[PDB]
């Protein structure tokens, strides 16, 4: 800023970045999807690692 | 853009796949048969299957007792010899 001598928006465009200083938050939204997604995969998961567990000593 | 899965889908798979046809046939194949020749039942007798044990299994095998049957033979007709001329 003290390389500008004719500064005049420094302090403008510094009051802009400091305005969107919170600048937009993220997402971790999926905590109904998400969880049914990994609901369905130990289902499967379980249900084929008892069967084969099963069919071994068959 | 999402997690695929096929690791897991053994479930309705252990159906459709060939072998499953033979492992399913020999499961079946295999419980009811006697273990090692048991319940043979090497002795039986009816006044006859001790002719039977002794001449038609497949140890002995051979064809003396055809042998026997034709002096079986050799014994009726020359009696009947005996009976007629």
């Amino acid at each position: 800023r003290s390389v500008l001598k004719n500064t005049s928006v420094i302090d403008k465009i510094e009051s802009y970045v400091k305005q969107y200083k919170p600048v937009k938050i993220d997402a971790s939204k999926q905590l109904q999807v998400i969880e049914s997604f990994e609901k369905h995969a130990m289902t499967n998961a379980k249900e084929t690692e008892s069967l084969v567990s099963k069919e071994l000593k068959d | 853009v999402s997690t695929l899965i096929p690791p897991k889908v053994v479930s309705s798979k252990n159906i459709g796949s060939a072998p499953n046809a033979k492992r399913i046939a020999n499961v079946v194949h295999f419980y009811k048969s006697l273990p090692q020749g048991p319940a043979p039942a090497i002795k039986a007798n009816t006044r006859l299957a001790r002719y039977k044990a002794k001449y038609f299994d497949g140890d002995n095998a051979s064809g003396k007792p055809l042998w026997h049957f034709a002096l079986g033979i050799i014994a009726f007709g020359y009696s009947m010899e005996y009976y007629f001329h």
